[PDB]
């Protein structure tokens, strides 16, 4: 629940669980002058670990 | 105040520093293409 600008959505049937619902809801933007900061250092350090 | 070379391979040399290897993209496209054609053929069969 901490601010994670790279939060990935849950798609498909997994979107219909309470945990996935909370994860998906933690991303919607209210029209209240948004102040969440997109990360600035996200391209100069690449992690291709699979 | 008065005074007094065309190297396409270079496109792959940037894959380590600010990764820009287009060969990775070409490989991904080719793999996805063979995957899609084979999948279509198998589903049709």
């Amino acid at each position: 629940l901490s601010d994670n600008p790279q939060r990935q959505s849950v798609s498909g049937p997994l979107s219909s669980t309470v945990y996935g619902f909370v994860n998906n809801s933690m991303m919607v933007q209210l029209p209240g002058q948004p102040g969440i900061k997109p990360l600035t250092f996200a391209n100069l350090i690449n992690f291709k670990v699979d | 105040n008065r005074g007094g070379q065309a190297d396409p391979t270079k496109s792959l040399q940037a894959a380590g520093s600010s990764s820009s290897g287009v060969a990775k993209g070409a490989l991904t496209i080719l793999g996805g293409q063979i995957c899609m054609l084979g999948l279509q053929k198998q589903l049709q069969a």
